[PDB]
RNA sequence: GGCAGUCAAGCGCGACGUUGCUUUCCUAUCAUACCGAAGCAGAAUUCGGUAAGCGUGGGAACUGAUGAAG
RNA sequence: AUCAGAAGAAAAGGUGUUAGUUCAUCUAGACAGCAGGACGGUGGCCAUGGAAGUCGGAAUCCGCUAAGGAGUGUGUAA
């Protein structure tokens, strides 16, 4: 596994969080801010 | 001693200029700005040279005189003749992907021994890097900073770098044969 | 995994595209990398590289000296020999052998003890044949009958590490 | 030569140990001390010199109810305050009186923004320094153990500079116009010959 | 100090030779030591250091420099026979793919395992097997060119006065 | 425009017996002394250290170690009197010097200057 | 300060020896008193003349006949060390004997920490060929070219107005 | 490691050498993290380094609950 | 000095530092840096599957020169 400051669960994590999730977040708030 | 000075001449690069502690040194290429805070020398200008003089001081000091003349000497070779390397691949059974994107910049590299690990290598400032088309399996990198186009493909050297696996038989992998200029 | 069946085979699938660039950087980078080795270790494993080091400049200096040749209760706590036995020995501590090196031979051998001659620390101690350090002691010199004093001190070394007296 | 009833002393390019005990003095002689710009003060050696001079401060606690130990204060405005808090009685009662004389800040408030700024002739770097020495910015030092307010100061002063150089124009715009008014007076260059 | 006297003293008994009046590169030393075959020598030391000791001998110490040296065999020989080897640092080229050391003359030593790793040239050594201009006409003799021509089959090198006794002539022709 | 330490530079002596006469060095013995004279003959030849003195821009043509006279013989030919005073730097430590001897009635004449100089505001509106 | 002392004397004459001979000293001392008790430390381990048997007979001064002229002086000292070995030449640029060794007592208190009855002084020579001048930093004091910006400049009121020029 | 012998740095001994037998705290890591070196193809294994954070070689008024007041 | 500074370890280490002492060469060209030469009996005899200088054991001699070590390691089964 790996550890609570550990940049091998981090750095992954990262380029994870450039696809998958932070789309989908930008298309959430889209639609929440329309009135 | 009381002084120790070496000066080198300025050649035609647009600007051979330190004013305001910053190595402004512009040349036929392009520009290129650098911080003149290495050690508290005596960048003195006359005519097409600038001279490095470090008046009454210690070996301490006086050994970085030789940094910054060797320093402004490589901004000098990077603003009037350039920096290109090329670095070699090497691939037996697994090649390795190499994609080049913004401009060169971010280096999209996997399948380095087939594996999955997305290897992203952002270029540092002011540095291109393309797929040589000659030889195959060589990425040739351009450059006016070549302290930065130098640290990037070391950086690249170190981004596939292989581990946990003897180094003998797992032979393939990143080199840099080529370091030149660009002209 | 190596010369045998590797290294050939490796010859045939070639080396490292940098094996010889990076071995040379490394040899040269030994002679800066010694200094802050031996600046910034500490501890008793810096002493301990110091050992092999001030062995390493002792064997340079020797090779240098050669090449420039070539140029040109009551109980007895002691170690024993073995009313009149106030004291009490052990049987472990009581000692019946002994190193003997001959002054003249130079031959550190075994040797058993064939008696207590004269114990220097006291009438009673050789009474009792305690085992100590320049004490005279019977030593059968056939297989070398003799006097011998002990050279070293038995009790805290352990072994009865004796010089003939002869 | 100085007994103003306050005085700001504007601590760029001074040495901490410096200008606490030159500051010290002048607190127990009567006077009201503020030092602006207290972010950008200097101490002799590297960046880590003080820096683990300091983090050995931090492991430093009472062992009886742990929110009774030493209070380590990470502002730079409180580090230099530290300095001046050992070099005063603070146990007695003119030491906790001219304590309060003091006020250490950092950044220029609008306060102080608008008012005169000495400085100390006999703490300063650039005099007391050898060139080409080892030294650390306590406000860029603080902020690495803990002083989380970098990045809004180094704007905020930003702003004022700029704002500061326009008063300065207009300030500069001013005396060019009594620079040819003082010779435009005849009576200056023919009765200059009392000195002035 | 005593090897520059020693070829300063053997320069004096030279520059009383008999006759011959010989002043006389890339070649190997084994060149120089047929040419000292071929003479009944090759001892040249350093360029003006017998002129450094021997002091129209000034115009002739002006002319001291180079390689040049006494012996006597011989003038035709010189002026019409010229040896054939490789020079020091015609438009050689480098052969791609599988290469020979004869540059295709071989009706090919391709095995050269130590000396491809100490070329540094771009020619991959694939299955054990190397595979990839050596040189150009008019340009300087490039060291990493000479280095190829070392291993290359490129002898691209062809190795005035009479000082006699009671001449003393040293004819600039 | 840095000024340095050389063979006939013109100093001015800030700490000292002889505070403010122009001085001019004569021979550099060190980092530290050096060799100094000055025409005015009520300043004696002698060895100034750097620590008590601050250069000044101008320079003068001599060689080594010339005896005084023709110290003096220099100073009168390449004037360096009255090209001092030609600088605003010497424009104001004279001033200083009269600033100084300023008596009460003198410092209260000028109270009188200035007086007559402040409704001198009527500018350009 | 220092004053140079030029220091002769001999033993008391007796019936053996009607004529003591006459030695000669070039020292240095702060004052009198500790150039004749300088003095007869010298001659004790040398000539072996007691305190008890010798007499003291002309202490006078030696003014440097040039002290507006530069000089080099090299500097022949006997060193008495932990060991109490060290023979030492060293070399000195100024103006005055009595100035120089102020400076070699100086350097030496430094660099070896040396004391004063730690020191027995040799030979003072003024060396005046260049030549024969073997130190690095002195013969670079002497070259006809020589320059250098003034260091260590600096220029009570405390509280300056503004910024000091510091150039 | 000690005894005997040969040297010999050097100042009669002489160094490295050579010949004879005989709760909590602390890293000094026991695993986990990361690397270095090794006949380390891989697995597995050994050695070394950082590393005591957490796990599985040593040391030994305190927390609650109200409370006036610039 | 990456907690320097305001006897117990101490023998010794530093491509740490500043001053020195004694030696050598040095515009007959310092050291370095680079170009090139850097050879022939000979692959001496044993040593061996394979040892040509470089797995290795006594010599380790020589013609040649300014120079070549039965060879300084790298290196190949050689």
């Amino acid at each position: 596994t790996s550890g609570p400051r550990d940049n091998n669960r981090n750095k992954w994590a990262k380029k994870h969080l450039k696809k998958g999730k932070r789309a989908k977040n930008s298309n959430f708030s889209k639609f929440l801010k329309k009135k | 001693d009381i002084y120790k000075d070496e000066t080198l001449t300025i050649p035609k690069g647009v600007t051979v200029d330190i004013k305001a502690r910053n190595v402004t040194v512009t040349g036929p290429r392009g520009t290129l700005k650098q911080n003149l805070r290495h050690v508290d020398i005596e960048m003195k200008k006359q005519g097409n040279t600038i001279k490095f003089i470090v008046w009454h001081g210690s070996r301490k000091h006086n050994a970085c005189i030789r940094s910054v003349y060797s320093i402004i000497n490589n901004m000098i070779i990077g603003v009037t003749q350039g920096f290109r390397y090329k670095m070699r691949l090497v691939y037996a059974h697994f090649p390795i992907n190499i994609n080049l994107t913004e401009n060169g910049t971010v280096v999209e590299i996997r399948n380095f021994l087939g594996e999955r690990i997305t290897r992203v290598i952002k270029c540092l400032p002011g540095v291109t890097v393309s797929i040589s088309s000659a030889v195959k399996d060589e990425i040739i990198l351009e450059g006016n900073s070549l302290e930065n186009v130098s640290q990037s493909a070391a950086n690249i050297k170190q981004i596939c770098n292989v581990r946990n696996k003897d180094i003998r038989k797992f032979l393939d992998g990143i080199y840099v044969s080529e370091r030149g200029n660009i002209e | 995994p190596q010369n045998e069946y590797i290294e050939e085979s490796i010859r045939k699938h070639g080396r490292r595209f940098d094996h010889e660039e990076r071995k040379r950087k490394k040899a040269a980078r030994e002679a800066h990398d010694a200094s802050l080795y031996a600046q910034k270790t500490r501890g008793i494993k810096a002493k301990l590289y110091q050992e092999k080091r001030r062995k390493e400049k002792i064997q340079m200096k020797k090779t240098i000296k050669q090449h420039e040749e070539r140029n040109a209760k009551r109980m007895i706590t002691k170690a024993t020999f073995v009313k009149y036995e106030r004291f009490i020995r052990p049987m472990a501590l009581r000692q019946k052998k002994a190193n003997v090196t001959h002054k003249e031979l130079g031959v550190t051998m075994q040797l058993p003890i064939i008696g207590v001659k004269k114990n220097p620390q006291s009438p009673t101690y050789t009474q009792l044949g305690v085992l100590t350090k320049g004490t005279v002691i019977e030593v059968n010199v056939s297989e070398l009958g003799k006097y011998a004093q002990i050279t070293n001190n038995p009790e805290l070394d352990g072994c009865v590490n004796a010089l003939l007296l002869t | 030569s100085e007994f103003q009833k306050v005085v700001v002393i504007d601590a760029k390019g001074h040495l901490l140990g410096r200008l606490a005990s030159v500051v010290a003095k002048q607190l127990l002689g009567g006077q009201k001390v503020v030092v602006v710009r207290c972010e950008e003060l200097n101490i002799s050696g590297h960046f880590f010199r003080n820096k683990l001079k300091y983090l050995a401060y931090l492991r430093k606690a009472c062992r009886y109810n742990p929110s009774r130990g030493a209070f380590h204060f990470r502002a730079p405005s409180r580090i230099f305050q530290k300095a001046v808090r050992g070099m005063l009685p603070h146990k007695t009662a003119r030491g906790q009186a001219a304590l309060e004389h003091l006020q250490a800040v950092e950044g220029i408030p609008p306060p102080f923004d608008k008012q005169k700024r000495v400085v100390v002739p006999a703490a300063l770097r650039v005099l007391r320094l050898k060139p080409g020495r080892k030294y650390c910015t306590v406000g860029r030092l603080s902020s690495e153990v803990g002083w989380k307010y970098n990045d809004i100061v180094a704007k905020l002063e930003e702003r004022r500079k700029v704002k500061s150089a326009a008063f300065y124009q207009a300030k500069l715009a001013k005396q060019k116009k009594i620079a040819s008014a003082k010779e435009a007076s005849p009576v200056n260059q023919k009765l200059s010959q009392f000195g002035y | 100090h005593e090897g520059k006297a020693a070829l300063f003293s053997g320069v004096q008994q030279s520059l009383d030779s008999f006759d011959y009046m010989w002043i006389f590169t890339n070649m190997r030393n084994t060149y120089l030591k047929r040419i000292r075959d071929d003479w009944k020598r090759i001892f040249m030391g350093k360029t003006k250091v017998m002129a450094k000791a021997l002091g129209n001998v000034s115009k002739l110490t002006k002319l001291l420099h180079g390689a040049v040296g006494l012996l006597f065999t011989v003038i035709g020989y010189f002026e019409s026979f010229v040896q054939n080897d490789f020079a020091r640092a015609f438009t050689h080229v480098i052969p791609a793919g599988p290469v020979y050391s004869r540059a295709g003359q071989i009706p090919l030593t391709h095995t050269l395992e130590p000396q491809v790793r100490q070329l540094g040239m771009p020619t991959v050594l694939k299955n054990g097997v190397v595979t990839l201009p050596l040189c150009t006409e008019g340009q300087q003799l490039d060291s990493r060119q000479t280095r190829l021509l070392k291993l290359f089959g490129i002898t691209a090198a062809e190795f005035l006065g009479y000082y006699s006794k009671k001449g003393a002539s040293v004819e600039f022709l | 425009f840095k000024r340095y330490v050389e063979v006939g530079r013109v100093v001015l002596v800030t700490k000292g017996e002889y505070t403010g006469k122009l001085a001019v060095i004569v021979d550099i013995v060190d980092h530290k002394r050096a060799l100094i004279d000055s025409p005015c003959s009520e300043f004696p030849r002698q060895v100034i250290r750097y620590g008590s003195v601050v250069l000044t821009h101008i320079v003068m043509k001599l060689p080594r170690g010339a005896r005084s006279g023709i110290v003096a013989k220099k100073w009168k030919a390449q004037d360096v009197c009255n090209k001092w005073a030609s600088s605003a730097w010497a424009k104001k430590l004279e001033a200083k010097k009269v600033r100084s001897q300023l008596n009460d009635f003198d410092r209260f004449a000028v109270m009188r200057l200035k007086k007559q100089r402040r409704e001198q505001v009527n500018v350009a509106v | 300060a220092l004053k140079e002392y030029q220091v002769v004397g001999r033993k008391v004459p007796t019936e053996h020896e009607p004529v003591p001979k006459l030695f000669r000293m070039r020292l240095f001392a702060p004052n009198e008193s500790v150039a004749k008790s300088r003095y007869w430390y010298f001659l004790k381990m040398i000539n072996k003349v007691k305190k008890a048997t010798g007499e003291i007979v002309a202490i006078n001064e030696i003014s440097e006949p040039k002290p507006l002229k530069a000089k080099v002086f090299g500097i022949w000292i006997r060193y008495d060390s932990r060991s109490g070995t060290h023979n030492m030449y060293k070399e000195f640029r100024d103006t005055t004997r009595v100035g120089a060794v102020e400076a070699m007592y100086a350097d030496m208190a430094a660099r070896h920490r040396a004391r004063f009855r730690s020191i027995r002084i040799l030979k003072v020579v003024e060396v005046e060929k260049k030549e024969d001048v073997r130190r690095n930093y002195v013969k670079q004091l002497l070259n006809p070219h020589l320059k250098f910006p003034l260091p260590h400049r600096r220029t009570k009121k405390v509280f300056a107005p503004h910024r000091p020029s510091t150039f």
